[PDB]
């Protein structure tokens, strides 16, 4: 019931001006903040205190700080996150980058 | 003391090659990296066995250039010494310091400070050759020894063994 | 980049952070270094094998690198180190040693509550480090006398022992670099750092494990430096001018101090000093440490440097909005880009866009040598730099550079297979058109060129609203890709007619304005009638006419 | 590049944890009991002798050969005693192999002159009767390879038997073996 | 510390390419076939790899697999030729 | 904020939302796995008007001189007239029909018809209308087993998850749903053969561009929605030129803060 | 011309990766360094022209590897060394997931 007082409140807060926008947004946003046990804020001490990466919550305003205690206590990072390939500088599994490819040696003879 | 070991190997392979002649030549590469190599984690690469049937599977496509890598597996003999590994040998260097025993692709080395003391040198012969109150041992000779030590560098394996401890020497 | 090395090529899947213990330092430094003087081997225009280079990285275009040389476009630079003359906090993990201090007591230095005590399983349960150390830091913080005999889970009667010693422990609290300790009237007396480390050093490894620390990587005992390892000079690099004129960087001089400090606290032990004399240089020591990393401390020291400069620190070099991270790592500068002044055109497409003639001289793209195109390829290049469907750079297959405004075959030229051919930028080309603010996906899209003269970036009306761009001055952004795939991508995925329909309403944001739908609405009448020889003008306009009257 | 092994583990950060080699059955970790078959199986430590070696890679280049052959295009030379054998390894080398493999030329040298044996079926009951005794593939190695008239000399060219046999029936397998020999 | 191979049946994914994987598709293929490589269609005068590569796609001639990765860490492998490519 | 928030969500090839650790954000992106893209506000007929009108409009009795078709929208409507083994199909259809307005009714409870859903029908009507050119004066040659059966065997193929589990089939009967609802709208046994006169092939095109155009309809696993989504609201946030009320940016700002002490309290008890 | 964070947001909603990378990578900053196998620090003495490498203190010439990054990330973590934080970079993970 949260979750829906929170959607509909903010409905009424885009709808305000009249300006739509597709229920699968907004409700992607709330879920966000639900799907934890109770009310995650969108600030610093909000949602970048979760187990998300150390580099990828290192690019939120903190920081500094979250690099010592991730390098303090031992942290180990996924490298799944956007913002850390990023950094990297490599292929982002994101869309494009979501799977492999490869050349099937069988199909690849059987084309002459 | 042989061994057979199983060994995967990474090979990149560029576009050029994405035909039915691909198969063919990533073995013939294989050869050309593997065979005749030589390092202290795994002795010495001598032959890959069983050419007919290797395994490569599909390989994943380097998401810059076309290339592509693949991860060969494969069996091989080798072969490394250890201490104490006593093996035959003939002679192939030899001078006042001592006699180069070689034993396969790996140059074993004996030293006069271990010979023992009725065994002596004799330079003045050609070739030279160490003479004892019975023996004589100058290139061909058959000697077993017993190994020692061992180092690895680089590329190349070498080691140092005795013949005075018993049932060594020449055979 | 550059020069192939025998080395197999991989990816990241796994970043391990820990924390560096001193032999680690003094096991991977390539030099001593004692020297606080930087370079001028004694007024000789050198570099003094004390300080930058003794043996590490390199400047004035050299080699020397312990023999990896590699000039400066290649070799990383090499780490160094220095010793201490006696061990100083971290900037940073004080307000952690603050909290370990507080949990298990000194004299023995083990825990406080064993597994006798209810609420210490309780912490023990979750898995979760950084909230178990929480826990127990909520815990033993009450504690400040140690135990040894207490009733475990029977009865009051009977008392279980555990490891002796049972002093009691003060109330510790910051203050500035050190920390304060209360132990009938209490007692205080100093802190110092060789007892925090002495006495971190025999806590037990169980309760290494249930503090969030880790065995291998990140020991409790290691926020306390011993060793400090030096930068190569990559970090703190030399800008200067001329020849005969310095410009070291901010971090050398704060480093240099800390030599300096560490060379008189080393030589007051070997020589008669008072125990509160000495320690007024080491809070020195571990001055120059704090500011040499945290330079904007909360606290009231705020170290400048001679010129009034507050000393860039390194903490401020890495904090986000034009800092290391937010900065630079996620978003540069990148090549292959241009911006100007736009006007718009109702004679264009929707996805093409209007790129003058010295942008598309300007701007470049690496065409691969293949027998499908090699006459194009090879007619560009004898256009030259300077005749619009030109190149202006030919690359071989042994990585050699050819420039085609100079160069002395600049006419001749045997293009071969594999080559490399920087040709100019030509109509119907993949680019990446934006104007910003980026709030929007629709605010970067492919589009289609056509080269055309004068300075403006010439694009459709239609496309102004996902854009949201008027004509009185606005720059817009353009940037051009450099593979295959890459320029793919644009085309299959970001191109302007796939961008019509709007995921964030389900609707086409890209509507007719302005003169297209005033007018419109003043053609559509009842009252409105055209005569023939205008009528045929209007068909033939319409490129897609069927050609039927 | 860097060829990896089946057996493969991961000591992060203890960059100081490699037993000493020994001739007492201490072999390298990628040589103990049995290691790890790319397949899936914990297969036994493979280990062979002289003259079985040189059969192992002759077939590898008979298969090598004919297989090398097989796509030449746009019934088996053997018997061999010595030296019309030294004589035809050659060029079936060079052909079947980059040339620059000088190891391998100079392994074969070493195979086939202190080659044991030249029938497979000898060294086939050779390998049963070693391996019958139930020792280390080491010791079937060694055994296998090398000529000891005396249990005593057994027991001290090879630090790993002693207490493994005793030394009476360590001979009645010598005595069998002494016989199980190709006369050059 | 194994294999996910999901087999060829219980195969659970789209049996359509989504355009991310077309456009990578023909984007590899392009690049591939401007580093010279061998191409598997009559060209008939066509000299731009990535149209190249649009043939290659419309006759469902090309040697490549897309990996189609699971969050758990298990792989469903397509062909090139099993997809259907509508969009 | 929002877009550094959300940047790892993207749909899944599960079509399960998740990020970078893999924890859960929905099973099914927008609650229906459907891209944003192909959707258009269309008109569920099953909710509002009388229940008058509704009977009128979809209540098909073979067995009653007034409640039967006309044999003249079907060359079969003479010989059906009385033809009890079918009128328990078309019975059936009724039925399902008016669970369908109760549902609707109960889900939506404006009463508010006009709702945006994937496949915009009536135009794949008039498709059929220009594409085969029937006259509105012949009779039909569809057997009503060939409307009811040929909607029912549609329903069947409307995928969004291929699965075998008893979990992601209800998954999917639940994925789809609402859109049947609409489907029965506009394919009721009365309105194809009265309202637009549909021949059989004209029919089995509409099944199938249905079907086509639904299965496009579906989002594209690699979708990175978070930072669609993000921005998606991000932009209109910028569009604001700002009973007396908390509204606006600063709302907002208390929203995504999640304040307790909000400027405008306020509730509302009916 | 910067290519600040909303131009990669943009580039992430259209899932564009390659372009994403070599907008990071070729287009800009881009560098290869080598990496130890056992501490995943810079500790490799790249002696390019003999084929050399070392990993001097963990004692290791056979197990080492190299990398395409760009040279702001190098820097960042010489950056964390010179304030003694590891980050131990490994090519390959050891947690299934
Ligand atoms: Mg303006
Ligand atoms: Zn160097
Ligand atoms: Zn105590
Ligand atoms: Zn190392």
């Amino acid at each position: 019931a949260g979750r829906a007082a929170l959607y509909k409140e903010v409905y009424n807060v885009i709808a305000s001006d009249g300006s739509y926008v597709n229920y699968r947004h907004m409700a992607l946003l709330v879920d966000v903040m639900t799907t934890q046990g109770g009310l995650t804020s969108v600030t610093r001490h909000g949602f970048n205190r979760s187990n998300t990466g150390a580099l990828m919550r290192c690019s939120f305003e903190e920081t500094v700080e979250i690099l010592f205690e991730a390098g303090a206590s031992a942290e180990l990072d996924d490298c799944r996150g956007v913002s850390e390939n990023v950094i990297l500088g490599q292929m982002a599994p994101i869309g494009t980058g979501a799977f492999d490819v490869m050349i099937d040696e069988e199909s690849l003879v059987k084309y002459m | 003391m042989f061994f057979i070991k199983d060994l995967s190997l990474n090979i990149t392979l560029h576009p050029s090659f994405f035909g039915p002649r691909m198969k063919q030549y990533l073995k013939t590469k294989l050869l050309e990296e593997v065979e005749g190599s030589c390092t202290g984690k795994f002795g010495y690469i001598l032959c890959v066995l069983d050419y007919d049937n290797i395994d490569i599977q599909r390989g994943r496509i380097l998401p810059t250039d076309g290339s592509a890598e693949f991860n060969v597996k494969y069996r091989a003999v080798v072969f490394k010494p250890f201490k104490g590994e006593v093996v035959d040998g003939t002679v192939v260097s030899c001078s006042q310091h001592g006699f180069e025993v070689q034993v396969g692709p790996m140059k074993v080395f004996v030293t006069k400070h271990l010979m023992p003391q009725d065994l002596t040198f004799n330079a003045g012969s050609n070739p030279p050759s160490y003479q004892s109150s019975e023996d004589v041992i100058t290139i061909k000779s058959r000697i077993r020894v017993k190994i020692e030590g061992c180092i690895s560098q680089v590329s190349s394996i070498h080691a140092i063994g005795s013949i005075k401890e018993d049932y060594l020497g020449a055979i | 980049g550059q020069q192939y090395s025998s080395a197999p090529l991989r990816t990241v899947k796994e970043v391990q952070f820990g924390l560096f213990s001193p032999e680690e330092v003094r096991a991977i430094s390539v030099a001593k270094i004692r020297f606080p003087e930087t370079m001028d081997e004694t007024q000789t225009r050198a570099k003094i094998g004390g300080l930058n280079d003794p043996r590490l990285g390199s400047i004035d275009r050299n080699l020397k690198c312990q023999t990896c040389q590699e000039g400066m476009n290649e070799c990383p630079g090499h780490f160094g180190h220095i010793d201490l003359a006696k061990p100083v906090f971290h900037v940073g993990f004080i307000a952690k040693i603050k909290k370990v201090c507080e949990c298990v007591c000194m004299h023995c230095g083990k825990l406080l509550l064993d597994e006798h005590n209810e609420l210490m399983r309780q912490a023990l349960a979750i898995k979760d480090s950084k909230k178990r150390f929480a826990a127990i830091w909520t815990l033993c913080k009450t504690k400040m006398v140690c135990e040894t005999d207490v009733p475990s889970e029977d009865d009051p009667t009977q008392l279980v022992s555990r490891g002796g010693c049972g002093n009691t422990q003060p109330t510790i609290r910051k203050d500035g670099l050190k920390l304060v300790g209360s132990w009938d009237e209490p007692e205080l007396r100093v802190l110092s750092t060789e007892e925090i480390l002495n006495i971190f050093k025999h806590i037990s490894v169980k309760d290494f494990t249930s503090l969030g620390f880790n065995e291998v990587f990140s020991r409790p005992e290691w926020m306390i430096l011993t060793c400090l390892p030096v930068p190569p000079p990559p970090v703190r690099p030399s800008i200067s001018f001329n020849e005969s004129q310095r410009g070291e960087d901010d971090l050398t001089f704060k480093l240099a101090d800390i030599l300096k400090a560490n060379i008189s606290l080393e030589t007051l032990e070997h020589n008669g000093a008072p125990h509160h004399a000495i320690e007024e240089a080491e809070s020195l020591l571990q001055f120059h440490v704090a500011t040499y990393m945290d330079n904007d401390i909360a606290g009231q020291p705020q170290a400048l440097q001679k010129s009034g400069r507050p000393v860039k620190s390194i903490r401020a070099r890495l904090k986000g909005k034009e800092g290391r991270i937010r900065g630079n790592l996620m978003g540069k500068r990148v090549d292959f880009s241009a911006r100007t002044v736009i006007s718009g055109d109702p004679n264009l497409e929707l996805d093409q866009v209007g790129v003058p003639k010295s942008i598309a001289k300007t701007l470049t793209y690496p065409e691969v040598v293949t027998p499908y195109n090699i006459d194009r390829l090879t007619q560009l290049v004898r256009n030259g730099p300077n005749e619009h469907p030109g190149a202006k750079y030919v690359i071989r297959d042994s990585g050699d550079r050819i420039d085609l405004r100079y160069s002395k075959r600049a006419g001749d030229i045997q293009l071969q297979y594999g080559w490399k051919v920087e040709r100019h930028i030509m109509d119907n080309d993949p680019v990446l058109f934006n104007r910003q603010p980026s709030l929007h996906k629709m605010s970067m899209m492919a589009h289609r060129v056509k080269v055309i003269p004068y300075s403006t970036f010439r694009l459709n009306l239609s496309v102004t609203s996902p854009y949201n761009a008027d004509f009185d001055g606005d720059e817009m952004n353009l940037h051009v890709p450099q593979s295959e795939e890459t320029r793919a991508e644009l085309s299959q995925l970001c191109a302007v007619p796939l961008q019509i329909v709007s995921p964030q309403s389900n609707k086409p944001c890209m509507g007719i304005v302005q003169d297209t739908l005033c007018g419109i609405r003043k053609l559509t009448l009842r009252d409105t009638f055209i005569e023939l020889d205008q009528v045929l003008n209007m068909l033939y306009w319409v490129p897609d006419w069927d050609g039927v009257i | 590049v860097s060829t990896s092994t089946f057996q493969t583990r991961r000591r992060r950060l203890k960059k100081v944890e490699e037993e000493e080699n020994a001739a007492t059955l201490q072999l390298g970790q990628e040589f103990q009991l049995k290691q790890i078959n790319h397949q899936g199986e914990e297969e036994e430590l493979i280990a062979l002798n002289l003259s079985e070696a040189r059969l192992v890679i002759k077939e590898a280049l008979v298969e090598r050969r004919r297989a090398f052959k097989r796509s030449q295009k746009k019934d088996f030379m053997h018997s061999e005693t010595r030296e019309k054998e030294l004589e035809s390894i050659d060029v079936l080398l060079e052909q079947t192999t980059g040339g620059n493999n000088k190891d391998l030329k100079n392994t074969m040298q070493y195979l086939t002159n202190f080659s044991r044996f030249r029938d497979q079926e000898t060294v086939g009951a050779v390998i049963q009767l070693l391996k019958s005794t139930g020792l280390h593939p080491f010791e079937v190695a060694q055994l296998g390879s090398l000529a000891c008239d005396t249990a005593d000399e057994a027991k001290t060219l090879i630090p790993s038997l002693n207490n493994k046999i005793s030394d009476d029936e360590l001979e009645r397998i010598l005595k069998e073996l002494s016989n199980l020999e190709t006369l050059y | 510390l194994k294999e996910k191979a999901i087999p060829k049946d219980q195969r659970a994914t789209t049996p359509y390419m989504t355009k991310y994987e077309r456009a990578r598709i023909l984007g590899t293929r392009a690049l591939q076939i401007s580093m010279n490589a061998p191409v598997f269609v009559d060209l008939e005068g066509e000299t731009d790899p990535l149209r190249i590569a649009m043939k290659e796609l419309a006759e469902k001639k090309i040697p490549l697999v897309i990996r189609r990765y699971l969050p758990d860490g298990s792989f469903e492998d397509w062909s090139v030729e099993e997809l259907i490519v509508d969009l | 904020r929002l877009v550094k928030a959300l940047e790892d969500i993207m749909v899944h090839y599960d079509n399960t939302t998740r990020n970078s650790l893999g924890n859960v954000i929905q099973f099914i992106y927008g609650e229906d796995g459907m891209d944003a893209a192909h959707i258009e506000k269309q008109s569920l007929d099953t909710i509002g008007g009388s229940d008058a009108a509704f009977e009128k409009r979809y209540r098909v009795d073979l067995l009653n001189t007034d409640h039967t078709l006309d044999p003249s929208l079907l060359e079969s409507g003479s010989e059906i007239l009385g033809d009890l083994k079918l009128q328990v199909l078309l019975d059936e259809e009724y039925k399902q029909l008016v669970k369908d307005r109760k549902f609707l009714r109960e889900v939506f409870v404006d009463g508010e018809a006009n709702w945006p859903l994937p496949v915009n029908i009536r135009r794949i009507i008039q498709n059929a209308q220009q594409t085969f050119h029937i006259d509105h004066t012949k009779p039909s040659d569809l057997t009503i087993k060939d409307i009811v059966l040929g909607v029912k065997d549609l329903q069947e193929n409307l995928l969004v998850l291929r699965g075998k589990n008893e979990i992601i089939q209800n998954a999917q009967r639940d994925a789809v749903t609402l859109f049947c609802c609409l489907l029965r709208s506009r394919l009721a046994t009365r309105r194809v053969l009265q309202e637009y006169r549909l021949t059989k092939q004209a029919f089995d095109w509409v099944l199938s561009n249905i079907e086509a155009q639904f299965l496009r309809s579906v989002v594209h696993p690699g979708e990175m929605v978070g930072v669609l989504a993000a921005q998606s609201i991000g932009e209109p946030a910028t569009q604001m030129t700002l009973k007396k009320v908390t509204s606006g940016v600063p709302r907002l700002k208390e929203i995504l803060n999640v304040a307790k002490n909000m400027k405008t309290p306020s509730l509302t008890v009916y | 011309l910067r290519f600040g964070e909303m131009e990669r947001d943009c580039m992430i909603a259209h899932g564009a990766a390659s372009f994403l990378k070599e907008r990071l990578m070729e287009a800009s900053d881009a560098f290869r360094v080598h990496i130890c196998g056992i501490c995943g620090l810079m500790t490799v003495i790249a002696k390019l022209n003999h084929n050399q490498f070392e990993c001097k203190g963990c004692d290791n010439k056979i197990d080492i590897y190299q990398i395409h990054i760009p040279y702001a990330a190098k820097l960042l973590f010489q950056e964390l060394m010179a304030m003694n934080i590891t980050p131990r970079l490994y090519t390959d993970r050891s947690r299934d997931f």
